[PDB]
């Protein structure tokens, strides 16, 4: 579960808590529905709605996300799309 | 309220099943296997 | 016919065990424990085989006639087949 | 060739020494072979699905009566033949463009005679390359390479 | 226009007036009451 | 109808139909719509859902 | 020494003038008048060319390279028309015989090769009329075999059309469907229309140019409306 | 290749429309982000924004949408996620 | 020349065209490299990335496949492997 | 055994790893397949599946592979293609 961020727009706070919190997640839960579901509703509660998060190994994405609310990283071989929209 | 609702909806696409298969070009009759009724003799 | 003189030749001091190697290492006859029966059967199966290829290596139009392989051990013997050969091995001594 | 095999008869035929599935033929006319556009050289693969034989595997569209079309023993599908004029051509039919030549000889005196026969033969370099020869009618022993079909060098 | 007349075609106008008028007869005699 | 979808220009004995409720239940209550403009095979269309 | 090539410029003179009138494409009509020229220019000393062989052949070899040269050019622009004019003809033979109802991917498949073939045409530099000659020529034959497919349908639209499923049942004394039946014959009906949709928008040869070559068959062949239409409502009549 | 909508909440001319311009997106690209870059903005420019596209074959997401602009399908092997949120 | 498969995890219709497709590479390339190359390129165009082939005369591998699609078999003395991961 | 690197997509140490595994498994196995099953298994746990591997002395191939994870090299007169797909 190591982390290396690929491209974000987001307070360096923010980053870290995101990667802290997607670690738990993928120690949490086995499946990546679950574990996008937990990530997103933490972000919602401590940073308001709306979140999105998508986790996986094979996918690409093209979004709109509202300004300093973005994150792209992996965490060894899963990749993680957070990002706030509406 | 201007967000009458807010749906939230769950994905998840399916596994890849995968095996692991042995081959090789110089070898016996049976080449690769994965990882007693001998009725085979009986028609010659 | 063919039971009797296997039979016959068993018999004979010099015969340690005979098997009946048909289907690639699937025996159908032995005169031996099954360990050795099925490790015999496989063993001359490969190499047979691997002579056959060096007479062809050698030249392109012939095949083998019959081959021998000895040990202070044993001695076995084997012939060339279409479907299936048979396995002699006799002490030397 | 199934329309052209009504009016034709075969005068050469041979074997890719390659694709062994690949049999060609040669049928024509026997006379006016000095003029007109004669025939076609018909292949055909007996090969995996080639349940038709009367269809083609392939085409080449020679402009004059051709003989002796035979294949190079290394090289994929690459023939050289001799065509009643005098002239050797070297097809090349790696591009499936199968009518289309690679190399066509000359039509001055180094070869006017209307040769009765090409081979190849291996060159004394490297193995893959194969001297082309045509029997001169006129008393010439005439070789060349590939490139060499015009402007010949034996 | 649609007859296009003063254009040549050998086996494109052929081969499309016989299947032209092999597909329009069976239809009409498959004898439809509609 | 109460639809969102572009209009066509041309018509060719079209067909699309509606649903309404009441307010008790929803009975589903089907209209169904015919329509074709211009002076184009007016009989040989028209007189087909009529 | 000297027959062996004047027989060869003499013969493509002579068969170039009847073979490539067999295509009309300027393309190789117009450069073969510039090719029959320079055999002209020969031409206006024929009367002293009559004698040069007898005495000294070189000057002749000299006339006859000049009009050689020339006819390896013309021969090498035979050689594409010929090549092309084959490639057409193949892929618009398979295209009438395609379905657009049941194999339409290779309906546009086939349009695409096409399209590639005008691309291979094009991009060896030639003017409009050249380009032009290729496929507004190929576009009519094309009108022939999309029209064929638009006939046939018209005939038997109805019975070629994507399967469609409903489930009956009964519920509380009325019959029940699930999709509703409105649902269904809607579907039906689009299917319909998007069939008679596609013989007015063509992208094949000459994809810039006047889409109405190809649309006018849909009013053409407007008395196949009856026919399709008519079948749909009796069938529809027969499960009511 | 053929298309399998699995999931939707959205009027069939969406429906049809959102498999017609992820088929040609598939033509025309092979990198999964690309793709979902062609469906996005042609469904901005069509339906209005916000739309946002995911293209993979392994992913698990969880998202918001909006109420009738959902749709999750696959063409082949490959599974496309459109909605519109914001 | 004579085709003769030893294993397969492969439907009926493509276990003939990899056979086929790797006799027509046989009948145009020399080089095991080509014959190789032109095999993969067909299978990834008619039955979609990624796909993989290893053709030669003196080889061993162990490999991992996706379920029907691997085969493994000779044209006279030259053995091809194709199969799909990835 | 002695050990040449012909062509490579790898860092520097999974380089080393894949010299080392195949000296090994060279060292203990004689057949081909068990050889090119040793040095698989090894990066499968060290660097995650999923990797493929081919041992011989006359092969061609047309592989695809992904980023950073390839190389090719001899040890003696022997070929070991090592590489991740999937």
């Amino acid at each position: 579960r190591k982390a290396v961020i690929k491209n974000a727009d987001m307070s360096e706070e923010m980053q870290q808590d995101s990667v802290e919190c997607a670690t738990q997640a993928l120690e949490k839960y086995n499946i990546e529905k679950d574990i996008a579901a937990h990530i997103k509703k933490e972000f919602d509660k401590k940073y308001n709605p709306t979140w999105h998060c998508i986790v996986g190994r094979n996918f690409g994405s093209y979004v709109t996300h509202e300004t300093k609310h973005f994150i792209y990283f992996y965490l060894g071989q899963v990749a993680i799309l957070l990002f706030k929209s509406g | 309220q201007c967000n009458e609702d807010n749906v939230e909806r769950d994905i998840q696409t399916e596994e890849i099943e995968t095996r692991e298969v042995w081959t090789q070009h110089p070898g016996e009759s049976t080449v690769v296997s994965g990882g007693t009724s001998d009725a085979v003799v009986m028609p010659k | 016919e063919v039971e009797e003189t296997l039979k016959r030749l068993q018999s004979q001091k010099g015969v340690q065990g005979i098997i009946v190697v048909n289907t690639e290492g699937i025996p159908i006859k032995s005169t031996m424990d099954n360990p050795t029966t099925t490790q015999y059967a496989s063993l001359m199966h490969s190499f047979i085989l691997k002579a056959r290829s060096t007479v062809r290596d050698i030249d392109p139009q012939n095949d083998l006639t019959f081959l021998r392989i000895r040990s202070k051990k044993n001695e076995i013997m084997v012939a060339p087949d279409k479907d299936y050969f048979l396995i002699v091995i006799q002490n030397p001594t | 060739p199934p329309a052209q095999a009504q009016g034709l008869h075969v005068t050469s035929i041979s074997w890719n020494s390659t694709g062994s599935v690949v049999a060609c033929a040669y049928g024509r006319l026997d006379h006016g072979d000095w003029s007109t556009l004669k025939s076609f050289v018909c292949a055909w693969n007996l090969d995996r699905r080639d349940l038709r034989p009367q269809q083609p595997s392939a085409v080449v569209e020679v402009p004059s009566a051709v003989l002796c079309l035979a294949f190079h023993p290394t090289q994929p599908s690459h023939v050289a033949g001799g065509l009643y004029s005098g002239e050797v051509l070297v097809w090349d039919l790696s591009r499936l463009e199968d009518p289309l030549l690679w190399r066509t000889g000359l039509t001055d005196d180094t070869h006017t005679d209307p040769v009765s026969q090409v081979v190849w033969l291996p060159e004394p370099g490297h193995s893959h390359r194969f001297q082309v020869l045509s029997v001169a009618t006129d008393g010439k022993v005439l070789l060349w390479q590939g490139i060499g079909v015009g402007q010949l060098q034996l | 226009d649609p007859a296009r007349d003063p254009q040549y075609a050998e086996n494109e106008v052929d081969e499309m007036r016989i299947q032209k008028d092999l597909e329009l007869e069976q239809y009409k005699r498959s004898s439809s009451k509609s | 109808l109460d639809r969102d979808e572009p209009p066509k220009p041309t018509l060719a004995l079209e067909y699309t139909y509606g649903r309404r409720a009441k307010g008790h239940n929803t009975p589903k209550d089907i209209a169904h719509f015919w329509e074709l403009g211009g002076g184009t095979s007016l009989l040989d269309l028209i007189s087909i859902p009529i | 020494k000297q027959a062996i090539i004047l027989k060869q410029v003499a013969h493509f003179y002579n068969s170039i003038d009847q073979q490539m009138i067999q295509s009309q494409r300027p393309m190789m009509l117009q450069s073969a008048l510039a090719f029959e020229q320079i055999i002209k220019n020969s031409k206006a000393g024929s009367g002293g060319k009559s004698q040069i062989t007898w005495d000294n052949p070189k000057e002749l070899e000299g006339y006859i390279q000049k009009l050689q040269n020339a006819a390896e050019r013309l021969a090498t622009e035979n050689r594409k028309l010929r090549k092309w004019h084959t490639t057409f003809c193949e892929k618009v033979v398979v295209l009438m015989n395609i379905d657009l109802l049941r194999q339409q991917q290779r309906w546009k498949d086939g349009l695409q090769e096409l399209r590639t073939g005008l691309a291979t045409v094009e991009a060896q530099g030639f003017q409009a009329s050249d380009m032009h000659a290729w496929k507004q020529h190929w576009n009519h034959q094309l009108y022939k075999a999309l029209e064929h497919q638009y006939q046939m349908g018209l005939e038997a639209l109805n019975e070629n059309l994507p399967e469609i499923n409903i489930d009956l049942t009964y519920k509380q004394g009325r019959l029940q469907f699930r999709p509703p039946f409105e649902e269904i014959r809607a579907k039906y009906y689009r299917e319909m229309k998007r069939f008679i949709g596609i013989p007015n928008q063509f992208k094949g040869v000459g994809e810039a140019g006047d889409e109405s070559i190809f649309s006018i068959m849909i009013d053409r062949n407007a008395s196949g409306f009856l026919t399709i239409f008519s079948k749909a409502e009796d069938l529809f009549r027969r499960l009511s």
